Parts: structure tokens; C-alpha cells; sequence
């Protein structure tokens, strides 16, 4: 699947950006920062007994992010695939 | 979570003195002494400005972070 | 027991619903018409298929006309305020959306019936956008109806 | 395979320093403490007999938490230890790992690529620019694990809880423990940690030798 | 004008030239902007993650400038981004430095030192209760308390002012202070470049009469401001919060001459006298530069030796006093396009991320491990859009108009010509 | 206590964002297709690639649409004032929204393929430019959501 | 406790600074528009260079969207006076300065897109004075979060 090389360079500087920043928010999620908790999707019933449910869905959106890290690591091999093509 | 403002302040003012003070001094002689000399202290200046306010901003709070009831809760249990 | 003002706003609906769009209609019918003049002293063959622009604009009353009846017909002695107010809403909604489509049909199929004269194979093109026109006040009576038997 | 070598009195060196920050290792990353304590109310029935806690080896102890008695209307309120050591601790558990991964490569290229290593004394110079290293990293861990280790004595010691207990500012309330944690662990960790210290401070003089700067 | 250039300071050069040609050996505000202006960029571009976006880039572009500089292309402004390389890789150093300072990373904090801001004192020596949290919605922190607030942050601000829903209005006066202080601090370094440039022209009539004069009134008027905040951070606490007095209602006051008897109390002892002594010593200010000169340049070339048009000088001189006078006030009120710019870039980052990638982080399912892909593009291309692009381009030229009008108009004259050699 | 006229705000709110899209969308529709008109005497092939102004003008009117539909899916009899406000504001964001970028869809995209029958290079240029007010209706149909899902 | 219609002020401010903020938007967005189709028949290679304006007129909508977000987001039922009126006062901010910034924007995109393709030496000169114009909306919005969150 040949392309112009702009494309590949772009794709493969976004599958950097993402896989750094994802894995980066990835691991912060999983030591349970207090900073991101705006982003944990807990409803109620998660502030009942303690923080452990709270950690759990850290826990979840921590593996969210290392997917779409992993993903964008598939991105960036298709990308530099596509490099050493052209 | 003692953050007491002595070992900040004497660090940064140290740090920042040295490299604005210091630094010129350590210059190697050659055509851009000057321009090198005055990048030196122009960011020992800036940023110790910088850093400075910020620090400054900070000490004596008239009044606390507005923290929503959930984000409270969560705190309490996860800092310090 | 009910306002007896409640059935006003009906009634403006109704109004609205027939006026507003007869009003765009108006429009559009008047200016393809002076178009469809000033094209046919060269292409005269041209007349009957350069009428589509009218025939779309008269669609757009028929929604406007539509819609009236609709609420025409919903308005009650006892009509709660809500529903009178449903009723305004579906008629300003049918009403304007047929006025802003009638001025846009009727510069459009100007433009485009003098166009067909010189370029006929803008006839087409002059379709489609006339199409775009229309549906918008589609969406109008759409909504009205939505409003309106709510 | 230059078995040999790992026989010479440096690679005696550092197999020393591979085995040891390994047992500090083990002896820190892998404790856990268990604490146990009672309190007997005014009212008998309202009396918290057992209460049982349980801390890891990071000592994030402000995290640790527990339901103490409130000893009116049977109610509790939630405690949580004083102060955490992580900084300390996993400080010196990172510095013990970095030995050990440091200890296993360098024996590696002993038994397999010593030539390579002797070459030009530039290896046995990184060899000492690590030495250097480790060793001033050694000497601040060992102090700041120490000095954990006693303010995580103290916090987690039943009797300063008791002593920041509210309950016996009341009337008729005792306190009293239960059970005290393992202190063997912390203490073979922190003298193992002095180990390593000395074990690195040795092999500053042995890598003098081999870059020859002796 | 010739000014010996280098392939670094090339950037700054043509910067600092675009309003002007300096005048024959004048002192050149090059040097001092090779620092100052990505440093007043970073004070309107703070941020962590942007900074070290614009440092990879400046960076990419520095390590392929040979290739680049052979492979020549029409795109002007390729071209303009990468003849100023340099002077990008410069504002994303200092971008860097200010988001960490500003404790931001795409519009969160880090947390490296951990916050001084503690919520348990508030159970345990305050009234709170599980059920005060459950009745509150937002409820507060106050530091008045022991053991809430345990000193400053080390460095940067504190962490917890990301979460706190009273972010801005902490963020809000204390972005206002930084940045009438820098500004206030260049212009009066800007002043002691004019006198530099007064001493190497020979020019004693100005020294005497113009830069002293200038400098008086800056600093007694608005050197004393700064000196204001820096008081009344170090003074006033959490305990003092109710008398705290507002600077903005005694700097209003101070130039009123409205000291009253009721409202906010005195910032220190002896301040009616101290900021009466210094209103009248910058009236003063006024005639001491429009008078003087005047009268002496036409008794020492009208009546020794005897064109000359004393009319003519008098205005000129009353044109450059309230030209100066004028601009005093409005370059520092100006200088609060910094606080702006930097907190229009923070609040469009924070809406940014909570628009775009909220939507996937706050997803339950593992599914939105998937989603979280689509979004961040989106997310990226934004931050390379909006922010990076158009935000750091204002930022950029911002920092440019404050040199070129608040900071050189006190020292620069640009009044000559490009060296132009065959 | 949930007045008899709470629901008048809310009704007006669907209107709004039926009625002040279609306008925009109809002025959309209406300028381009003069344009088109007058590029189509000359350039006839170019007639069927130029109708995209009409065709984001038309997506101007659907925006208005989905948020007329999605107030009109919530007037319950005892609707709020509070509730009836929020819907109010959203159909109003969304309708004037979509009017000026109704407004910028009919400029950009009248000259845009006018000029294109000049320098055929444009086009892309002209899609930008349209790009650009497109997303201006887009923006206010978001805020409508924001307010109306509220 | 508060009065049934606090809400309503609020509201139309969140309105206020998505409609008058895109109103400004999409007349940039037009100006600089026409300015572009006037110049790409001469100097096809400068359209994408004379693009900036339409960019800085969509910032500007930019502005309003979030103000009206961080206005639709902090909408609660129990608003009170105090609070609708501040959302009311920093809509109005945000909404007129983005409006008077649009209109500024798009007048002198308008005028150096043509100048650029007079004289290239005014392209940076253009620039130099859109981004002060820009700013004026920038001014609004500031004022907006200073109000919102008072
Ligand atoms: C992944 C993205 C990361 C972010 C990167 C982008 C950051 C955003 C800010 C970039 C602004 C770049 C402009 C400054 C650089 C030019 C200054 C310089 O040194 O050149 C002297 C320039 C050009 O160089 P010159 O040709 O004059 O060089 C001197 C040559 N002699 C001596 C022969 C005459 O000279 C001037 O005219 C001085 C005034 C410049 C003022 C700058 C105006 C704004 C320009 C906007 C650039 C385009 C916007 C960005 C578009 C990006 C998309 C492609
Ligand atoms: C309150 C906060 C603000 C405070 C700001 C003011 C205080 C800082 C500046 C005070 C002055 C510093 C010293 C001035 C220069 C003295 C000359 C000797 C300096 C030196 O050792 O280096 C020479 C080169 O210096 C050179 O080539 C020139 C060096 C110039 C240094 C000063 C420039 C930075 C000032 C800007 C500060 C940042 C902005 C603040 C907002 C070597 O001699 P040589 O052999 O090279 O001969 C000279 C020419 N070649
Ligand atoms: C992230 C936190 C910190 C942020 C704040 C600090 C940011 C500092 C930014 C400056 C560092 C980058 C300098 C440019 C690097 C590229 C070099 C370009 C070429 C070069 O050597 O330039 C020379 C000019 O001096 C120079 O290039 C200057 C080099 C020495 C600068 C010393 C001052 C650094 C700042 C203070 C110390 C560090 C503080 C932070 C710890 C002269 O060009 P040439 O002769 O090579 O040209 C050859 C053709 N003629
Ligand atoms: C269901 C639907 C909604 C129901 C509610 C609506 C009820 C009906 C009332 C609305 C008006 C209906 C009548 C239509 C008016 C036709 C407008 C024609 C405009 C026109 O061409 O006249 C221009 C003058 O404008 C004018 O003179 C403007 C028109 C005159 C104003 C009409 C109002 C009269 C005042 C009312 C008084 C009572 C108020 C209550 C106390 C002249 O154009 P040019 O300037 O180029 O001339 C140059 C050549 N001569
Ligand atoms: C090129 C650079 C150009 C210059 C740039 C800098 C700007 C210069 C501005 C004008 C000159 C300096 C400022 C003079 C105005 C007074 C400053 C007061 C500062 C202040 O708040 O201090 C408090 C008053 O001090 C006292 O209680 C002591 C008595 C009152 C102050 C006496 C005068 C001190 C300053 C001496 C001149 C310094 C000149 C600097 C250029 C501390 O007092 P507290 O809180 O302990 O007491 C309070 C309960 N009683
Ligand atoms: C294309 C080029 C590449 C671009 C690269 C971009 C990189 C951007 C990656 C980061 C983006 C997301 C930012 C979020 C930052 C918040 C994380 C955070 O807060 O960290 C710290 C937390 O882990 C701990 O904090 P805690 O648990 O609350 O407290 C405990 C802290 N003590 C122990 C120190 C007391
Ligand atoms: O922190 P807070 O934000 O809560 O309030 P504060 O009082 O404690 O701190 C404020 C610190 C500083 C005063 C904040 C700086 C803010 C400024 C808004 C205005 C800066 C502009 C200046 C100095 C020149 C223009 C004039 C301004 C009033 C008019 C004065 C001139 C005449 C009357 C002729
Ligand atoms: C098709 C042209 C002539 C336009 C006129 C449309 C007329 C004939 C039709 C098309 C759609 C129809 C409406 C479709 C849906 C509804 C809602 C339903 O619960 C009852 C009837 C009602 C209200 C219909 C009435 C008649 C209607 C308005
Ligand atoms: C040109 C013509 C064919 C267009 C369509 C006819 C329109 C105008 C009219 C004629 C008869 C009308 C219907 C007659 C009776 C009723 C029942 C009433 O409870 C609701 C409205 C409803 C359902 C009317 C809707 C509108 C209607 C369909
Ligand atoms: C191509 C067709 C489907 C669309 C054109 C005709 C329009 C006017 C008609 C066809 C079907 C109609 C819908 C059919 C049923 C209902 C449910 C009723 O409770 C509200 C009105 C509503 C939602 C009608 C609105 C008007 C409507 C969409
Ligand atoms: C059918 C295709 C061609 C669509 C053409 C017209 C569109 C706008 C019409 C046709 C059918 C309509 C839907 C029919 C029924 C309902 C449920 C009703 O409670 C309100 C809205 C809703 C959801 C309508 C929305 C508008 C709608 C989708
Ligand atoms: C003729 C065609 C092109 C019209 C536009 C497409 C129609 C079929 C679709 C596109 C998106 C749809 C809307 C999407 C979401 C909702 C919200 C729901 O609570 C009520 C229906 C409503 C409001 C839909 C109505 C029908 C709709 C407007
Ligand atoms: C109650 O609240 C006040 C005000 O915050 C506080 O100062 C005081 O210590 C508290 N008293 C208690 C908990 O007895």
C-alpha cells in the first residue's frame, strides 16, 4: 500500500506522540493520580465503602490507555513499513 | 507535607546564582563570549524571576483550594 | 378549567402557518415568473420546463397550507396553553422555513432559467440546488408536525 | 568462558555485590507488616476488641487506614497512620535494583567479553565512573533507609497510635496492643544496604587498579 | 548599522531589526532579546507537553538544517519557521521551564514534591464530617488551620490548584502580579540601556536631564508596585486574610491622594507619608525633563555664540514628557497582555482535553481502549492546530510587540541603515 | 410552581432552531446557486463539482434540524422554566449559529465558484474557506446539545 | 428560595457568546473569503499563504464555544441571580468583543490578501495586525473567565 511520504512521516510522528503520551498516561492512571480523577468514569455507588473501586477503574482506564498505546505502536510499524517502502 | 522554605529557596537561589554568577566566568574565550555571557545571566535572571514569584505566589495562602466533594474524598485517602 | 386567551397563540399559528409560507410562495412564484419572461423572448422552448422553480414554491405553500389545517383543526374551546403553545411554535416553525425556502427558490430558479438559456446543461444543476431549497422547507413541516401533534 | 575471572578477587567483588542488594531486595520490596491493637470503652459493648491492619513495603502509611472506635453511640471514625517513607524507601530498593542489574551485566561480560572489557582500560573506566557512582548513592540510600526505618518504627508503633488517639482523652476508655510487626526484615535490609556500601567503597580501590590510575 | 551576525543569533537579529535599523553603535537589543523574548513567549506559552512539542520540532529542524538549506523550497512560511529555528528551539526550552513552573502538562498539573495542601486536618482539628461532604457540593479548604497548608510548593505552583474549582482565582492574581512585575522589571532595564546609550554618546544633558528623571519616576510610581506585591506576599497569611488591603485599591489611592480613615488599613506603618514623598518626587519628574533641557540647550546655543527655535524645543520636549509619562501607564497596563495570553492558552488546553479526551478516558468498558485511538488523533491534530500553531504564533508575536514598543522605547531609536556590503 | 406559560420558551426554542437554520441555509442555498448560475454560462463541467456550498448549507439546515427535533422530543406539560430556558438557549445557539454560517457559506462559496471558473486552483481554497464556516454551525449545534441534553 | 426565571439570564449568555462570537466568525470568514477569490485569479500560489485570516475568524468562534460550554456546563437549576447575571455579563463580553474582532478581522484580511498579492513585502505586515485584532476577542474571553468563575 504505497503513499506519499509526507503521510508516512505524519503517521509515524502521531504513533510516537501517541504511544509516548498514552503509555505515560497509562501508567500515571495505574499509581492512581488524584489529578486525573476527573477523568475515571465511577458513578455513586463507587464512594460507598472505600478507594478501592475508585483504584479498580483507575486500573481500567490505565489498560485503556496501554491499548490504544499498543495501537498506535501497530500504526507506527504500518508507517515505517511504509518508509522503507519509499 | 511539610514544604518548608528554606531548602527551596536556598537551592534555587544557589543554583541559579551560580550559573548567572558563576557561569560567565567558565565561558571559554572565543567570538561569542559576550552574546554566551549575556544569555547566562539572562536566564539566571528570568528564570529566578520566574521561579521566584511563583514561589512567592504560594507562600501565606489567604485562602484554600475549592476542591468538589468527590475529588475530597478521593484525596483524603490517596495524599498525604 | 383553561385560559381563555390559551387558543390566541393557537389561532397565530395557524395564521402563521399559512401566511409566512403563502408570503415565500409569493416570492418564489414572482420572481421564477419574471425569469421564466425574460428567458422565454429568446428560447421559448424553454417555458414549460422552466416552470419546475414555480411548481416548487407552490409545494412550499402546500406545507404552509398543510400544517394550517392541522392546527386549524387541533384548536378546542378548552386547548390547554401548552398545546396552544406547541401549535405557534409549529406554525412560525412551517411558516418560516417555507418563507426562507420560497426566497431561496425563487433566486434560484431565476438565476437558473436565465442560465438554461445561454448553458443548457445547467437545466440539471439548477434541479439539484432547487431540491436543496425545497427540502428546507421539508424540514420546516417536519418539525411543525412534530410540534404540532405532540 | 572465563569462569576464572569470576574467581580473581574483583569478579569475588562482584559477585559479592550481585548476591547482596539482592537480599536487600528481597528483605524490602517484599515486606509486609501487620498490626493489632484493642481499645475497651466506657461502655464494655461498644469496646473495639480487635482491630487488625496490614501496611506493604512502599510504607505510603497516610494511605493505610482503619474503622477505630468512637466509644459514644458505638460509632467509628477513620484513622489513617502518620506520614509515608516511599521516598526513602523506594529510593533504596531502585538503588539495589540498579546494583543488581549493574552486578549481573558486568559478570556476564567477565565470563564472556572480558577481553573487550580490559580493552584500552575504557571499560574498567565506566567501571569506576559507576563505582563512583553507586557508591555516593549507596552512602545517602543507607542513611535515608536508616532513618526510615526508624520513623516507620515509630508511626507504626501501637503506642503512638494510641498516643494521637483520641479515645483516651475520654473517660473510662483503655487502649491497649495486641501485636508489634517483624522488625528482623528492615534491620537485616538496612545492614545489608551498609554491606553493599562498604562492598562498592572496596571496589573503588580495586578499579583504580585495573584503569592503572594507581 | 553593522552588527557582525552568527547562524544562532541571526533569528534575533532580524527580529529585533523588523522595527528598525539601530542607529550607528547603539547599545543593540539583541543580546538581552535572545533571552528575553522566548522567555516573555514562555510566560504566555507555559506549558509542559506544548514546550516540549515546540523543543522536539526546533530540534528536528536544527539537526536537518543542512538538508533543508540544501533542498530550497518556495513555501514562505516553512521558510520563516525554519529561519527562525533557533528562536523556536529558544521559546520551547523556556516553555518548557514556565509549564513547570506553572505545574502544567496538556492543562494538568505533575505532582513531583507532593502538595502542601493536606484535607485531613480539616476532619481532624476542623468541624468536617462525612456528612459535611455529603451536604456540600463544592464546599472549601481554608489553611487558617494547623496543619492544611505545610509551606510552599518547591517548585512551581502546587498541584492540587488543577483540581481546586478556585484554580482561576488564585491563578488569576497571581498571573496579574508576574506579570506587571516582569513587565515593569524590562522596562526599567530598558531605561538603564538608555542610560548606557546617553554615556557612550556623550550626551550629560540627557543623562542629567531625561534618563535620571525617566528612571525616578518609573521606579517611584511603579518600581514601588512591584515592591507592593513582593510586601504583601511576604507579610500577609491565611490568619491576616480579613484586613488583607487590595494594591490595586492603594496604588488608586496613592495616586489620588484618597488615603481615608475607613475601608482596608494601611499596608505597612508610615505609608500615607512614604506614598505622599513618592507622588510628589514623580510630579516632580514631569518638569524636571520638560523645563530643564529646554532652557539649558537655549542658553548655551542662543545666548553663547550670539537655527535655534525655543518655541520648537519647548514642544518637542512637552511631547517626549507626556509621550514617556503616558507610556509608563500604558506600557504596564499593557504588559497584562501576558497574564492574558497565558491564561487564554491555559483554559483553551483545559477545554481542549475535557471536550476531546475526557470522552475516552471516561469510558467503563475496555472497549474504550479503541475509542481512546480515534480521539487522541483528533486531540493531537487540535494541539497542533489551535495551540501549537495558532495560540504559540500570537504568543510569538506578542512577545515581539512588547520588545519593539514597551521595552524598546526606552533606550532604542532605529533611525539607521542596513549594512549592506557588495 | 411550573407556570401554566413555562413551555412557550421551550416551543420557541424548537422554531428558533428550525426556522433561523433554514435561513442561513436558504441564503446558502439562494447566493451560491447565483453563482453557480453565472460560473455554469462558461464552465459548464465545473457545474456538478460547485454545488458543494449548497450542499454545506444544506447540512447547515440539518443541524437546525436535529436540534429542533431533539427540543421538540422533550416539551413535557409541566415542563420547568428552567428546563424551557435551556431549551430556548439551545435552539436559539443553533439557529443563529447556523444563520451566519449561513451567511459565510453563501459569500465564500458565490465567490468561491465564480473564481473558479477563473483559476481552476481555487477549489481547494474555496473548500477551506467553507470548511472554516461550516464548522461554525457545527460549533453552535454542539452548544445546543450541551444545553438541550443538559 | 431564588426566583424561577434566575436561569434564564444565564442561558442566554452561554446563547450570547456562541451566537455574536460565530456572527463575528463567519463575517471574517466571509470578508477574508472574497479577499482570497478576488486575489487566487492573479496569484494562485498565495491562496493557502492568504488563508490566516479565516483561521484567526474561526478562533475567534473558538472563544465564544468555550465560554458558552464553561457557561452551559455550570448551569444548575438552583442558579442564582448573583451567578446567571456574571454568565450573563461574561456571554456579553465574549459574544461582543469576538463580534467586533470578527468584523476587524475580516476588513483587514480582506484588505492585505490583496495587498499580498500586490506587494509580498505585506504579508507579515498583514499578520502583524490581525493578531492585535484577534486579541480583542482574546480580551472578552478573558474577561468571560474572570466572570464566570467569580
Ligand atoms: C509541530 C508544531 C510545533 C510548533 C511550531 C510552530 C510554532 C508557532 C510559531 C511560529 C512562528 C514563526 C515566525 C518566526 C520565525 C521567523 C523569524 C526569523 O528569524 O525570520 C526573520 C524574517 C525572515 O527572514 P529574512 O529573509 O528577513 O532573513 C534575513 C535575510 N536578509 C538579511 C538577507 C534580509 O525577517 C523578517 O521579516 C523579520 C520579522 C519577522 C516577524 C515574524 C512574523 C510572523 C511570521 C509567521 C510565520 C508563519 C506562521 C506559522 C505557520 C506554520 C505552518 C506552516
Ligand atoms: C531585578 C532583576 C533584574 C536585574 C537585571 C540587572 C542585573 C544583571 C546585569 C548587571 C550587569 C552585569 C555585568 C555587565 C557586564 C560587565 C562587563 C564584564 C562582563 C564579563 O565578565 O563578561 C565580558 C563580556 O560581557 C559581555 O559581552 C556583556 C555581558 C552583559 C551582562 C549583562 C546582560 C544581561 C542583562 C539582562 C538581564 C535579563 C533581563 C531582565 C528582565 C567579558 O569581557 P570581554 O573580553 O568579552 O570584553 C567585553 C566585550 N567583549
Ligand atoms: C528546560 C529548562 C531550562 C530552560 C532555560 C534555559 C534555556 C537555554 C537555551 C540556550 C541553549 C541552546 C543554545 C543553542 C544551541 C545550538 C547552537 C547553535 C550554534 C552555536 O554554537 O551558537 C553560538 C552562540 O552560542 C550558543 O549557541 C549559546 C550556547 C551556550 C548558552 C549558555 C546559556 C544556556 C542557558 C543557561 C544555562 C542552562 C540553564 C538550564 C539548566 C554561535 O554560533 P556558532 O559560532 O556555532 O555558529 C556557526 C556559524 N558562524
Ligand atoms: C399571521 C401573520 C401575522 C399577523 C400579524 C400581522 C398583522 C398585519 C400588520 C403587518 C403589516 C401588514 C401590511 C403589509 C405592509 C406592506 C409593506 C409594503 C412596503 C413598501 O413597499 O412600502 C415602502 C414604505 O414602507 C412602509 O411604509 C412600511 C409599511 C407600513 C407600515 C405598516 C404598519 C402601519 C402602522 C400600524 C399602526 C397601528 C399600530 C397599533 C397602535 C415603500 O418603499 P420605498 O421606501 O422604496 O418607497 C418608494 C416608493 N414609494
Ligand atoms: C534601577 C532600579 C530602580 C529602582 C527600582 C525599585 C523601585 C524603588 C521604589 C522607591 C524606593 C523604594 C520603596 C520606597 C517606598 C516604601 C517601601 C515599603 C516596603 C514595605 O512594605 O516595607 C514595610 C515597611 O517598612 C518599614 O516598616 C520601614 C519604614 C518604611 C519604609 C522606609 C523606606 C524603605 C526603602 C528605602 C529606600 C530603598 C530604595 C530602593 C531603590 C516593611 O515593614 P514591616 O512589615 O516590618 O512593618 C509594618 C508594620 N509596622
Ligand atoms: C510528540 C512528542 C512526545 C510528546 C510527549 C508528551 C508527554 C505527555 C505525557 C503526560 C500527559 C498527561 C499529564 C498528566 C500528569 C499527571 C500525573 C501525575 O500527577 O503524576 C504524579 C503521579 O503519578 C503521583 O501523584 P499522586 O499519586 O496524586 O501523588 C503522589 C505523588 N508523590 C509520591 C510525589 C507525593
Ligand atoms: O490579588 P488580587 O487580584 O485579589 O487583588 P490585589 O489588590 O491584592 O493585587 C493586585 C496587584 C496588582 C495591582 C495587579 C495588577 C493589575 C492591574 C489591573 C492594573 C495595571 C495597570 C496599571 C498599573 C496602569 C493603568 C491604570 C490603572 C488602575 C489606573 C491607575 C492610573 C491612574 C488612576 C491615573
Ligand atoms: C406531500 C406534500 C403534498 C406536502 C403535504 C404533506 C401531507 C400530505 C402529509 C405528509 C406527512 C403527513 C403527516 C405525517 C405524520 C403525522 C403525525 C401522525 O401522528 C398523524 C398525522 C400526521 C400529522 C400526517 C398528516 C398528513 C401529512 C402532513
Ligand atoms: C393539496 C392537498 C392534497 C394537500 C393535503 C391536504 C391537507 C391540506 C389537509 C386536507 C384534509 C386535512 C386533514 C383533515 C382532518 C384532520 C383530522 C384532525 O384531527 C387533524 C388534522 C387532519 C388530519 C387534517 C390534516 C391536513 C389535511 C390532510
Ligand atoms: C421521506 C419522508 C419520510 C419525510 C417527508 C414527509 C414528512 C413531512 C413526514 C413523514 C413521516 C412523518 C413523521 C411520522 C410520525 C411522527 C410521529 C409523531 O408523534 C410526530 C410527527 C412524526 C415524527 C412525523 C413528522 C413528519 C414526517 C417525518
Ligand atoms: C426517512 C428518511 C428519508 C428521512 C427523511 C426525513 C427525516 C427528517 C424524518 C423522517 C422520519 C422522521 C422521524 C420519525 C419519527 C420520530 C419519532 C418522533 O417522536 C419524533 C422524531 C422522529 C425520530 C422523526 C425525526 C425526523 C425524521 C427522521
Ligand atoms: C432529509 C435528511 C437529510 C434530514 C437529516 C437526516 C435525519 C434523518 C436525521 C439525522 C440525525 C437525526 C437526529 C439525531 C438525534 C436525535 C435525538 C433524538 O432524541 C430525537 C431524534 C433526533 C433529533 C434525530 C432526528 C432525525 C435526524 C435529524
Ligand atoms: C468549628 O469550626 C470553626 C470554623 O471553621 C473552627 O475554627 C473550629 O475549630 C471548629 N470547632 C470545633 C470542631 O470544635
Amino acid at each position: 500500500l504505497c503513499c506519499g511520504p509526507k503521510l508516512a512521516a505524519c503517521g509515524i510522528v502521531l504513533s510516537a506522540w501517541g504511544v509516548i503520551m498514552l503509555i505515560m498516561l497509562g501508567i500515571f492512571f495505574n499509581v492512581h493520580s488524584a489529578v486525573l480523577i476527573e477523568d475515571v468514569p465511577f458513578t455513586e455507588k463507587d464512594f460507598e465503602n472505600g478507594p478501592q473501586n475508585i483504584y479498580n477503574l483507575y486500573e481500567q482506564v490505565s489498560y485503556n490507555c496501554f491499548i490504544a498505546a499498543g495501537l498506535y505502536l501497530l500504526l507506527g510499524g504500518f508507517s515505517f513499513c511504509q518508509v522503507r517502502l519509499n | 507535607t511539610a514544604h518548608s522554605f528554606a531548602l527551596p529557596v536556598i537551592i534555587f537561589t544557589t543554583f541559579w546564582g551560580l550559573i548567572g554568577i558563576a557561569g560567565p566566568w567558565f565561558v571559554p574565550k572565543g567570538p561569542n563570549r559576550g552574546v554566551i555571557i549575556t544569555m547566562l545571566v539572562a536566564t539566571a535572571v528570568c528564570c529566578y524571576l520566574f521561579w521566584l514569584i511563583a514561589i512567592l505566589a504560594q507562600l501565606n495562602p489567604l485562602f484554600g483550594p475549592q476542591l468538589k466533594n468527590e475529588t475530597i474524598w478521593y484525596v483524603r485517602f490517596l495524599w498525604e | 378549567n383553561n385560559p381563555e386567551y390559551s387558543s390566541f397563540f393557537g389561532v397565530m399559528g395557524a395564521s402563521s402557518a399559512m401566511v409566512f409560507s403563502a408570503m415565500g410562495a409569493a416570492y418564489g412564484t414572482a420572481k421564477s415568473g419574471t425569469g421564466i419572461a425574460a428567458m422565454s423572448v429568446m428560447r421559448p422552448e424553454l417555458i414549460m420546463k422552466s416552470i419546475i422553480p414555480v411548481v416548487m414554491a407552490g409545494i412550499i405553500a402546500i406545507y404552509g397550507l398543510v400544517v394550517a389545517v392541522l392546527i386549524a383543526n387541533s384548536l378546542t374551546d378548552g386547548i390547554t396553553l401548552y398545546r396552544s403553545f406547541l401549535q405557534l411554535g409549529a406554525g412560525l416553525s412551517v411558516g418560516l422555513s417555507g418563507l426562507a425556502a420560497g426566497f431561496a427558490i425563487g433566486i434560484v430558479g431565476d438565476a437558473g432559467v436565465r442560465g438554461t438559456a445561454q448553458q443548457p446543461r445547467l437545466f440539471v444543476g439548477m434541479i439539484l440546488i432547487l431540491i436543496f431549497a425545497e427540502v428546507l422547507g421539508l424540514y420546516g413541516l417536519i418539525v411543525a408536525l412534530i410540534l404540532s401533534t405532540k | 568462558g572465563q569462569f576464572r575471572v569470576v574467581k580473581e578477587p574483583l569478579g569475588f567483588v562482584k559477585v559479592l555485590q550481585w548476591v547482596f542488594a539482592i537480599f536487600a531486595f528481597a528483605t524490602c520490596g517484599s515486606y509486609t507488616g501487620e498490626l493489632r491493637l484493642s481499645v475497651e470503652c466506657a461502655n464494655k459493648t461498644e469496646s473495639a476488641l480487635n482491630i487488625e491492619v496490614e501496611f506493604e513495603y512502599p510504607f505510603r502509611l497516610h494511605q493505610v487506614y482503619f474503622d477505630a472506635p468512637s466509644c459514644v453511640k458505638g460509632g467509628t471514625t477513620k484513622i489513617f497512620l502518620v506520614g509515608d517513607y516511599s521516598s526513602s524507601a523506594e529510593f533504596f530498593v531502585t538503588v539495589a535494583v540498579f546494583a543488581f542489574l549493574y552486578s549481573m551485566g558486568a559478570l556476564a561480560t567477565y565470563i564472556f567479553l572480558q577481553n573487550k572489557y580490559r580493552e584500552n582500560n575504557k571499560g574498567p573506566m565506566m567501571d569506576f565512573l559507576a563505582t563512583a557512582v553507586f557508591a555516593f548513592m549507596w552512602l545517602v540510600s543507607s542513611s535515608a533507609w536508616a532513618k526510615g526505618l526508624s520513623d516507620v518504627k515509630m508511626a507504626t508503633d501501637p503506642e503512638n497510635i494510641i498516643k494521637e488517639m483520641p479515645m483516651c482523652r475520654q473517660t473510662g476508655n483503655t487502649c491497649k496492643e495486641l501485636r508489634d510487626p517483624v522488625t528482623s526484615g528492615l534491620n537485616t535490609s538496612v545492614v545489608f544496604g551498609f554491606l553493599n556500601l562498604v562492598l562498592w567503597v572496596g571496589n573503588l580501590w580495586f578499579v583504580f587498579k585495573e584503569t592503572g590510575w594507581a | 548599522t553593522y552588527n557582525k551576525t552568527n547562524k544562532f543569533t541571526h533569528g534575533f537579529q532580524n527580529i529585533v531589526d523588523a522595527y528598525g535599523i539601530g542607529t550607528y553603535r547603539e547599545i543593540n537589543p539583541a543580546p538581552y532579546t535572545v533571552i528575553t523574548f522566548p522567555f516573555l513567549f514562555a510566560v504566555m506559552f507555559g506549558d509542559f507537553g506544548h514546550g516540549i512539542l515546540m523543543t522536539l520540532f526546533a530540534v528536528w529542524m536544527v539537526l536537518r538544517e543542512s538538508r533543508i538549506l540544501s533542498q530550497k523550497n518556495e513555501n514562505e512560511m516553512f521558510s520563516m519557521v525554519f529561519s527562525g529555528r533557533y528562536i523556536i528551539l529558544l521559546m520551547g526550552l523556556f516553555s518548557i521551564y514556565t509549564g513547570l513552573i506553572y505545574n502544567d502538562c496538556f492543562s494538568k498539573s505533575l505532582n513531583i514534591f507532593g502538595s502542601s495542601w493536606s484535607v485531613r486536618p480539616m476532619f481532624t482539628i476542623g468541624n468536617w464530617t462525612e456528612e459535611t461532604l455529603l451536604g456540600s457540593s463544592v464546599l472549601q479548604l481554608n489553611p487558617a488551620i494547623p496543619g492544611v497548608f505545610g509551606g510552599p510548593y518547591p517548585f512551581g505552583i502546587d498541584p492540587i490548584w488543577n483540581i481546586a474549582t478556585n484554580k482561576l482565582t488564585f491563578l488569576n492574581s497571581f498571573k496579574m502580579k508576574m506579570s506587571v512585575i516582569l513587565g515593569i522589571i524590562h522596562m526599567l532595564f530598558g531605561v538603564s540601556l538608555s542610560l548606557f546609550n546617553h554615556i557612550y554618546f556623550k550626551k550629560p544633558l540627557n543623562i542629567y536631564f531625561g534618563f535620571i528623571p525617566e528612571i525616578i519616576f518609573m521606579s517611584s510610581l511603579f518600581g514601588y508596585l512591584v515592591i507592593l506585591i513582593f510586601y504583601k506576599w511576604t507579610a500577609y497569611d491565611a490568619h491576616s486574610s480579613r484586613n488583607a488591603p487590595s494594591l490595586l485599591i492603594h496604588f488608586i489611592n496613592m495616586f489620588l491622594f484618597s488615603y481615608p480613615e475607613s475601608g482596608n488599613a494601611m499596608l505597612y506603618s508610615g505609608q500615607k507619608g512614604i506614598q505622599c514623598f513618592l507622588i510628589v518626587v514623580a510630579m516632580l519628574c514631569v518638569p524636571w525633563m520638560l523645563l530643564f533641557k529646554p532652557l539649558i540647550l537655549r542658553h548655551q546655543y542662543l545666548r553663547k555664540k550670539h537655527v535655534f527655535d525655543f518655541g520648537d524645543t519647548m514642544v518637542h520636549q512637552a511631547i517626549h514628557t507626556i509621550e514617556y509619562c503616558l507610556g509608563c501607564i500604558s506600557n504596564t497596563a499593557s504588559y497584562l497582555r501576558l497574564w492574558a495570553l497565558s491564561l487564554a492558552h491555559a483554559q483553551l488546553s483545559e477545554v481542549l482535553w475535557t471536550m476531546v479526551i475526557h470522552i475516552g478516558l471516561h469510558v467503563r468498558s475496555l472497549a474504550g481502549g479503541l475509542g481512546l485511538f480515534f480521539i487522541f488523533a483528533a486531540f493531537a491534530t487540535l494541539t497542533v492546530a489551535i495551540l501549537l500553531i495558532m495560540e504559540g504564533l500570537s504568543a510569538f508575536l506578542h512577545a515581539l510587540r512588547l520588545h519593539w514598543v514597551e521595552f524598546q522605547n526606552k533606550f532604542y531609536t532605529g533611525t539607521g541603515f542596513k549594512f549592506l556590503p557588495f
